């Protein structure tokens, strides 16, 4: 329970974490272009 | 949790590693001399696939 | 956490007892003979420290304080399996070696001269304790050195840890056997004037009854001081072994004691042991059943009181708890308290709910037991009082004929007289009084 | 406790969805680009 | 570039201490005694720069500075493994041979008579450190001249890299054990002077502590004064190695000391290390834990400086930074937390941020462990005041009764008077107040 809560919080803000930087990387490109 | 598997000589065994300590509510006021006053405390079990369908949640509720 | 025990060792049988404790706790946790533990010792699920502070990793030194009047004690320690077990530091040795002389006030003064280094070993073996409680002193009340050495102990360690719980393990003379140390009813009455004042809770060991049971049921025609220690510690690790191997139940001492104990006063506790085995007879594992464990316990070849004949007092015991460790059946614990019950092999108070408490233990995976189900008893019972009142009869008798005092009047505690040592007869015939009091309904307004 | 890890999942899971979905738009107007 | 360390040794005993400290430190980063880059030092991780400067492009010279009022130290230095090691223009003999007579003021005045040859020192180790941090000098407080020498070469040090940062790793003498020297009191206290005023951190090393340890973690029935010396080497590597181990925090000894010292005269530090262990004792790898490796380092037993044990008052650190190296198991760190604070085995300064620093580095290929598993603390505790106020005491009683002052009367700084002497002793008692202050909460008005 809490430490698959822990594990699910955990996995969600670094899923998250990765797709802002995959989308900021991706909106550089586009004002580049 | 932490100073309890710490103290305890099976406290930092991976096995107790699958324990966690989960509120079932919250009491406003600990209840003076109610025996049931940490009954809002449970000791869940995490069982993957395929174990969750023998070790189902409500045998972890039961468990619990 | 458990609650760990500082054990002092004081005197000739006070430091054989440690010395063989030492052995077997190494024999059951597969540590060496200097503290290491055994390629063997895979097996952590024992709890060294409750009574031994780790020096290493794998070197583990028992949180133990030895403070001695006499050298000859601290010599057989060095020359024991468990001397390079302890901590050198934490060993006080009297510089003059010239013993106690059999006096009480002689190891007493001893261990005020030695006041400061006891205490010293006692919070450095606190420090090795995880969770220590206090100290637990371990000695005889019949020679010079181990009782005066012990009450000296048990004073510093009631200095030390005044708010903390101090037990000691107090061993009596035996009253069947005539000690070599004539001296014996004084030393008793110094110590139990000690465990009177300065411990909370004074567990009553008759000397007799470890003759008796060395005798009888381990065919030891003439046990040894030394031997008599070493049969005490062997009890005291097959009682502990809930408190060093912790299981479901009995993980620390106050709650293997807190049913023994009913009142502050009525602290005199009686031990006992099923099934009861003498050392050469390991070989065969009896499968012993819960009911043939009971009704070995009934035994007087297991208890470790020598009760007197009281023809007066009926005396009995108020509450019994046995926590039997090892392969134990629910059906065969069931049988046995029937069995008990149509032999009334436990007479409890009649004025309030008691009953037999089971505690189960785990076994040192290291060391094999040669026995499928082993138990300790806690009890309270009224011919516990026999062992304390004998101790004070023998006390009162000694003091009133000055036999030995020439010994002890080198001493200045015991140089005019053994005052102090008949008061402290008196008190411990008070506690006896009490503790047969304790079988009754009026127990509840004592005091 | 457990209701709480549970509400931090799932504001966690509501971001992750938008930015895959703004990832997903993005994609497509840099493939129709 | 590395924050170098330039070695001043002071007197027989100093030097000593300077050249096995020169050693160890050589040993640490694979260089040879003879400057010589070991084959075995093939982890390039280490500073080298640190403990040894460069004299041309291929000699490797350790920054040590060998000044002795008498001869003798000075030709042994020169006669010594370490020859090669220290600048031939860094070294600074008395032509007269005399020494200070076991007179810490014959020392002072020795080291001004020697000072351009020490300030000469201080400067070529520097212009050959391409990011010099500072000096710290090595000597013992106990005799006449490594003490007086070695308070003349923290001057100087501070004189010639003002600028810069200057640590010292400051041998107290024994306060409660009667030095055959009866100037030491007097010496001790010029030595803590020297620290207070010239150093940012003083670790104290207490040769009675240094004995200690040798006998109850070393083993060591009979601590040699080679042993002692070894001893004041090991807390000089102990306090310098986040100077000497470079890594993501704390690599320079300025950045070290900053953690460490609050105030400037808050600047009397005592040192812990654990497992201690003699150079012979190396037989027995004891496996020790997280455990007991804070339970030594925090045991004045173990303790590589003699506090008494106080009772009514709550002496603490600081500051402690424990880096660890090897296997290291983190419910084995958190027994240890756990274990500290149940018997109160350390008490922390309640008045500033201080942690424990760790910093993961390889060990060194040439240095042997003699533990599975070893660390460093370096630590600013107060407790060290107790060693200072001690010194301070005797220094004191020594002086108001002129003991061994006719000794210091030949040098011409105590020729008229023993004002130095006064002077020492009032500046290591206000460097003691300072300490003791350090473990309070008021240690922010310190010597206000």
């Amino acid at each position: 329970n809490m430490k698959d809560f822990e594990n699910q919080i955990t996995e969600l803000k670094k899923e998250n974490f990765n797709l802002k930087l995959r989308i900021y990387f991706l909106e550089e490109r586009m004002q580049q272009e | 949790l932490s100073k309890a598997l710490q103290c305890s000589l099976h406290g930092d065994t991976p096995h107790a590693s699958n324990l966690s300590l989960a509120l079932k509510y919250l009491p406003e006021v600990f209840a003076p001399n109610a025996p049931d006053v940490l009954s809002c405390l449970e000791l869940r079990y995490k069982v993957d696939w395929p174990l969750n369908i023998v070790i189902t949640e409500g045998c972890l509720s039961k468990y619990s | 956490m458990p609650r760990e025990i500082i054990t002092l060792q004081l005197g000739q049988c006070g430091n054989q007892i440690g010395f063989e404790f030492w052995k077997q706790l190494c024999a059951e946790h597969g540590i060496s003979p200097e503290g290491i533990v055994e390629e063997f010792a895979t097996e952590g699920t024992d709890r060294k420290d409750v009574f031994f502070y780790q020096a290493d990793d794998e070197h583990y030194i028992p949180r133990a304080v030895l403070l001695d009047l006499e050298p000859r004690v601290i010599h057989s320690i060095l020359n024991s399996p468990y001397a390079k077990l302890y901590n050198p530091e934490n060993i006080y040795l009297s510089e003059h070696g010239g013993g106690a002389g059999n006096n009480w006030a002689s190891g007493f003064s001893q261990g005020e001269k030695i006041h400061e280094d006891i205490f010293d070993i006692i919070d450095r073996e606190a420090d090795g304790s995880d969770s220590l409680e206090g100290f637990v002193l371990c000695h005889s009340i019949a020679g010079g050195t181990g009782s005066g050495l012990g009450s000296y102990l048990l004073e510093r360690l009631n200095d030390r840890y005044p708010k903390k719980l101090v037990q000691t393990y107090s061993v009596f003379p035996n009253q069947d056997e005539m000690s070599d140390v004539v001296v014996q009813p004084y030393n008793s009455l110094l110590t139990l004037k000690r465990l009177t004042q300065n411990a909370d809770c004074v567990v009553v060991l008759d000397n007799t009854a470890l003759n008796r049971i060395a005798t009888d049921r381990l065919h030891i025609q003439n046990p040894s001081f030394s031997q008599i220690n070493q049969l005490v510690s062997t009890i005291m690790s097959a009682s502990t072994t809930t408190l060093r191997y912790p299981g479901y139940m009995n993980n620390d001492l106050i709650g293997l004691i807190a049913s023994l104990i009913p009142t502050p006063r009525l602290h005199f506790l009686m031990t006992g042991y099923t099934p009861l085995t003498t050392d050469q007879s390991v070989a065969s594992v009896r499968k012993t059943t819960v009911l043939d464990v009971m009704r070995r316990l009934l035994q007087p070849k297991n208890v470790m009181v020598s009760t007197g004949r009281d023809r007066q007092t009926n005396h009995c015991y108020i509450a019994i708890l046995n926590i039997i460790q090892g392969e134990v059946d629910p059906t065969q614990v069931h049988k046995s308290l029937q069995r008990i019950r149509e032999r009334k092999l436990a007479n409890f108070i009649p004025w309030g709910p008691a009953s037999i408490q089971v505690a189960l233990s785990r076994k040192s995976p290291y060391l094999p037991s040669a026995h499928r189900v082993s138990g300790l008893m806690m009890a309270n019972h009224t011919s516990i009082s026999s062992l304390f009142e004998r101790t004070c009869r023998q006390y009162d008798k000694l003091r009133k004929r000055e036999a030995f005092l020439e010994q002890f009047r080198k001493e200045d505690m015991f140089k005019d007289n053994f005052d102090e040592m008949d008061t402290s007869r008196e008190i411990v015939q008070q506690l006896i009084d009490e503790y047969h009091a304790a079988t009754r309904p009026d127990y509840i307004s004592w005091g």
